[PDB]
């Protein structure tokens, strides 16, 4: 039952600045010190600093020196962690994990870890996405083989998530990771794969659900002549 | 990330680039996990004791749960590094990719953009190319690709290449066309379209 508890998502704009919260259960928090990692879209780990559950005494890495604070509660065993003056390339998920009991000889490594925190760093607003059909034709149709989908398109922030009748539909199935364009808005497509003797008497809809937004849309794709 | 092609079974040896000080493995979507530290903890059939010259991790043989990344943490004046990451795929039998085009819907038509997209469906190995030619002329930097992470099932990868033109560009001319080159095609796929047909 040893875990670390992060606080959830956020979005910011750039000069803001974004607080964290890691609350540690199961082990004594004054007897380990307590580091913070974050790792941007498709890139490696970044160590942003640690602190001392014991002492409360601090080691922040040069680049992050004077823009990141860290502090601890030793009553409620929750450990903070602040990042000012944001700018996009902050976007990440944000990590904190025990690191080493309160001689660097034997470092015991980071074995607990949170959940992480995604902070997305954006000058656009909130957008709930535009749900195009991709019709099944003759140009996706080959052998009894006919690929479909939903185009969902320009919105802000992530993440959306897509479903096909319901959940009945699970196979075939090839929701896209999302790509960001240079209008900020994120854009992705939710591809199916069917039998083409099927497409005359089977009902195929994307069910494209976007919280941020608070959008739902259910469309129905039908197929479409050349 | 780095990437190394294997089987389920196989010896594999990845090097850390004493500044040493642990191996993480991290699955994606999810947070690194321990595998050994200076402690000298970690039997099992991940060991740090390769050689006294470089900092090493051995898998003594890939498991069907071991397909993930694997980075190494360093120290430089209490200052710690992550080394890059060596990502394991799975190795598998060379498939061809399926291919599928979709002009943009007459909704999209109705508010002046218009996306064409290109499916290359359950290929194997992960690298393909595609290129979009409208009226025979080739096209870069107005179409953005994206890629599936290695099925859990067929062990395949999917692709989307999705090309972005005005309304007013796209209405402008009349072929489009998507030409796909992979391992598994003796010549080359070209997937195309007439608009308005």
């Amino acid at each position: 039952q040893v875990q670390l508890v992060q606080s959830g998502a956020e979005v910011k704009k750039p000069g803001a600045s974004v607080r964290v919260s890691c609350k540690a259960s199961g082990y004594t928090f004054t007897s380990y010190g307590i580091s913070w990692v974050r790792q941007a879209p498709g890139q490696g780990l970044e160590w942003m600093g640690w602190i001392s559950g014991y002492d409360g005494n601090t080691n922040y890495a040069q680049k992050l020196q004077g823009r990141v604070t860290m502090t601890t509660d030793t009553s409620t065993s929750t450990a903070y962690m602040e990042l000012r003056s944001l700018r996009s390339d902050d976007t990440a998920v944000y990590y904190c994990a025990r690191d080493g009991p309160q001689q660097v000889y034997y470092y015991y490594g980071m074995d607990v870890w949170g959940q992480g925190t995604t902070v997305t760093v954006s000058s656009a607003s909130t957008k709930g996405p535009s749900v195009f059909p991709l019709a099944p034709s003759s140009k996706s149709t080959s052998g009894g083989t006919a690929a479909l989908g939903c185009l969902v398109k320009d919105y802000f922030p992530e993440p959306v998530t897509v479903s096909w009748n319901s959940g009945a539909l699970t196979s075939g199935v090839h929701t896209f990771p999302a790509v960001l364009q240079s209008s900020g808005l994120y854009s992705l497509s939710s591809v199916v794969t069917v039998p083409s003797s099927s497409l005359g008497t089977q009902t195929y809809i994307c069910n494209v659900n976007h919280k941020p937004s608070n959008t739902k849309v259910d469309k129905k794709v039908e197929p479409k002549s050349c | 990330p780095s990437t190394l092609s294997a089987s389920v079974g196989d010896r594999v040896t990845i090097t850390c680039r004493n500044t040493w000080l642990a191996w993480y493995q991290q699955k994606p979507g999810k947070a690194p996990n321990l595998l050994i530290s200076k402690a000298s903890s970690l039997p099992s059939r991940f060991s740090g004791s390769g050689s006294g010259t470089e900092f090493t991790l051995t898998i003594s043989s890939l498991q069907p749960d071991d397909f993930a990344t694997y980075f190494c943490q360093q120290y430089n004046s209490y200052l710690y590094t992550f080394g890059q990451g060596t990502k394991v795929e799975i190795r598998r039998t060379v498939a061809a990719p399926s291919v599928f085009i979709f002009p943009p819907s007459d909704e999209q038509l109705k508010s002046g953009t218009a996306s064409v997209v290109c499916l290359l469906n359950n290929f194997y190995p992960r690298e393909a190319k595609v290129q979009w030619k409208v009226d025979n002329a080739l096209q870069s930097g107005n179409s953005q690709e994206s890629v599936t992470e290695q099925d859990s099932k067929d062990s395949t990868y999917s692709l989307s290449s999705t090309l972005t033109l005005s309304k007013a560009d796209y209405e402008k001319h009349k072929v489009y066309a998507c030409e796909v080159t992979h391992q598994g095609l003796s010549s080359p796929v070209t997937k195309s379209f007439n608009r308005g047909e």
